[PDB]
């Protein structure tokens, strides 16, 4: 094998789309939730027919080698992840993507990159980091590009993906690796990278 | 209705064994059109496919996990296990046990499932360090917007137990979210833009456990 | 060489599972003199075996647990595995592995035993160690055998471990009878034997390690004393 | 299965049997030690063999019904308990029921000690654990003489069955885990110990007090 997209939008009570592949053979394939992770629900037996105690905003259609999830009115939830599936043979599962969506329409969130500097008593824990937070960006992206002025660095991989928020503006973070023997060789880092076009610098001390 | 109760262990070394346990509400019936299942997912990724016992004894797996997998139940004891060999550090993950039902001539429904559990693999290789500060006692940030702790210095398998909001006040103070600093070795922090200075007024000296190995520590300066 | 070990989780949920695992080390599958074993051993008295593979690669055990009790060893590992299903209570022992030896005609003993690994079953579960230095403290000096340590209080379970100076120096150590607490918590006072006149000349340092975490901790302890 | 005394006495350097009694019709028999928990020791790889391990003070012995281990030369590791394993009833295994040995007429002595009130860091939580490492004595039993203050038994008592040591001879090493309201009430803590005869004595100044 199956396939899905990455992510699709549109805003509450709009109608929307998502791709999925599918066989006629395995026309038993099936559209599903699940919230980050947690308590997975179906919403179709095969690609076309709602079972009883689930809910009607949304299809699936009679769509064969390619099952296809239209809704008709977006609500809040359909920013879970959502995943896409079949039976296989002899005993087998087949197992889909998913996708994380957004409904974007809802307010956005910018434009929430900023830095705290490390305090004295971190270099205790060996660290002196950049507290270079994310949060507010619309849809959720960042690019490389860092600096320390002329010094040297060895930065780490310390960037997250996008992710969950408790008011859905989205965020992350880029806490960098700053050691307290790589903080005595280098000191003067800064947060520079792109949070959806925006950035900032506040050089560091302890 | 039925209802699919999920038991088992929280966490492991790498190179081990996993086992799981999972038993019913409503009916155990060897025929019907029911059968049950197993899934996994490492965090960070999709759902994917382990196991299924049908109607009778009948039960298959995908062939790319056959030698490291197998799967028996109790149903005089209640309860349906599955087994694996050698966890490498990547079948870490979510797991889930469910439910099975027949539609038509070998074509069924796949539709209903327990709470499910991390199943939590690392390294034993970790230390027994405290939690450090990040307080005003140094001019990291002013009073009016710090957090004081919740550092923990670092090692090989993340994560410190980092958590922000969940309360009341879901917007305004939403969180920075946090999984990884490959400072030399894994590590982790993370900060909202509260006043605090002291636990003179509120709980802001912050205390954490390295769920790898399992020690909660403290530590304040104000 | 011959070594073994019982490796696995300390404690348990009763209507759970126990699953534990053992590894080869200077012999090999095939051995027609030689094979593995599982035994569990009763707290504080009894022994009780359990199953077996051969290098003929068929299997065995008692009866008089049947339905409860599993084995098998994946060849892709060639590492052996030992299942029991559903606990009670009463399962509560150290669990062995080990290598049966044969004159054959059907004659064997056991060759070699691991060290054990001990299993809990309880509705509870863990309590993380608490941890402080034991020393001849400001009003005591003149011990009529002396002795320093790394006290540890209100654990659960069991496992844990200590020596001093960089973790070498471990002269006159043993396992004393552990504290219970009455909550099911339990506590010890285990020590090297060490000099307590020395401190002005030589002088030692604690080294402590927890299992159900590898919480390893040293702590200096050089000047403790301040009184006779 | 596979009947065995609970325990026999015989005195140092001095000789016994050991036997397994029950349904014995196996015939190929072997026989082990466990002592203070340790791992189990092998001593007999067929009913009158044994290799490296212990090669003279111990005997292996046949007979039909006593399936028999013989000792000479009994020494202070002696008070461990000891199993015989026949071959089983067929693709079958089993063990003895056990024989905790008893060596009578040794040595033992009474306790050399270290005996402390705690670290400041339960101070500093309100709790008081006076310590007393009941230690180096023998025979392994106690009786106790360590009434002052009524240290002997309350909070954490241990004060409880000894276990061996590196030194061989016993501990029983046990706290006084009260509140800072030991200071308040409790100023002596004199340890005495006896061990079917004899006293030794330590005790400290309260913390607080
Ligand atoms: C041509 O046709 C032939 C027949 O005409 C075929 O021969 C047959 O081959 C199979 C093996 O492929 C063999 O299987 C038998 O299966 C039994 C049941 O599974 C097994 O018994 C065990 O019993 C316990 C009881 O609790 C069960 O729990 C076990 O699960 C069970 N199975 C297993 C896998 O354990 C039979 O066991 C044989 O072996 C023991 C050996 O004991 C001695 O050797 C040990 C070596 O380590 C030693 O430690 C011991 O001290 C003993 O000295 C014997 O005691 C048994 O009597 C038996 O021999 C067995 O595996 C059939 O028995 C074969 N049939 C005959 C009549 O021999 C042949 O494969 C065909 N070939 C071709 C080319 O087509």
């Amino acid at each position: 094998a199956l396939t899905q997209p990455p992510s699709v939008s549109k805003s509450l009570e709009q109608s929307v789309t998502i791709s999925c592949t599918g066989t006629t053979t395995g026309n038993s394939v099936s559209w599903y939730q699940c919230h980050s992770g947690t308590a997975p629900r179906l919403l179709i037996y095969d690609v076309n027919k709602r079972p009883s105690g689930v809910s009607d905003r949304f299809s699936g259609s009679k769509s064969h080698n390619t099952a296809s999830l239209t809704i008709f009115g977006l609500q809040a939830e359909d920013e879970a992840d959502y995943y896409c599936g079949s039976y296989g043979s002899g005993g087998s599962l087949l197992f889909g993507g998913g996708t994380r969506l957004t409904v974007l329409g809802q307010p956005k969130a910018s434009p929430t990159v900023t830095l705290f500097p490390p305090s004295s008593e971190e270099l205790q824990a060996n660290k002196a980091t950049l507290v270079c937070l994310i949060s507010d960006f619309y849809p959720g992206v960042v690019k490389v590009a860092w600096k320390a002025d002329g010094s040297a660095v060895n930065a780490g991989v310390e960037t997250t993906t996008p992710s969950k928020q408790s008011n859905n503006k989205y965020a992350a973070s880029s806490y960098l690796s700053l050691t307290s023997d790589q903080w005595k060789s280098h000191k003067s880092y800064s947060c520079q990278v792109t949070h959806e076009g925006s950035t900032v610098e506040k050089t560091v001390a302890p | 209705q039925v209802t699919l109760m999920e038991s088992g262990p929280a966490l492991v070394k790498v190179t081990q064994t996993l086992a799981v346990t999972c038993t019913f509400s409503g009916f155990s019936i060897r025929d019907s059109g029911k059968g049950v299942a197993w899934i996994r997912q490492p965090p960070g990724g999709a759902l994917e496919w382990l196991t299924s016992i049908y109607w009778d004894d009948t039960k298959y797996h995908d062939t790319s996990l056959k030698p490291r997998l197998t799967i028996f139940r109790d149903t005089s004891q209640t309860q349906v296990i599955l087994i694996l060999t050698n966890m490498a550090p990547l079948d870490t993950a979510t797991y889930y046990c469910g439910r099975i039902n027949n539609g038509g001539g070998w074509k069924d429904h796949i539709d209903f499932w327990g709470p499910g559990l991390l199943v939590t693999v690392s390294s034993a290789s970790t230390k027994g360090p405290s939690v450090f500060p990040l307080a005003p006692s140094s001019r990291s940030t002013s009073e009016s917007t710090a957090a004081l702790g919740c550092l923990v210095k670092d090692y090989f398998p993340e994560p410190v137990t980092v958590s922000w909001n969940s309360g009341s006040l879901t917007s305004g103070v939403h969180t920075f979210p946090a999984v990884l600093q490959s400072s030399g070795l894994y590590s982790l922090s993370s900060v909202v833009t509260v006043p605090s200075s002291s636990l003179g007024t509120q709980t802001y000296v912050c205390n954490v456990n390295h769920k790898p190995s399992n020690t909660k520590v403290d530590k304040r300066v104000e």
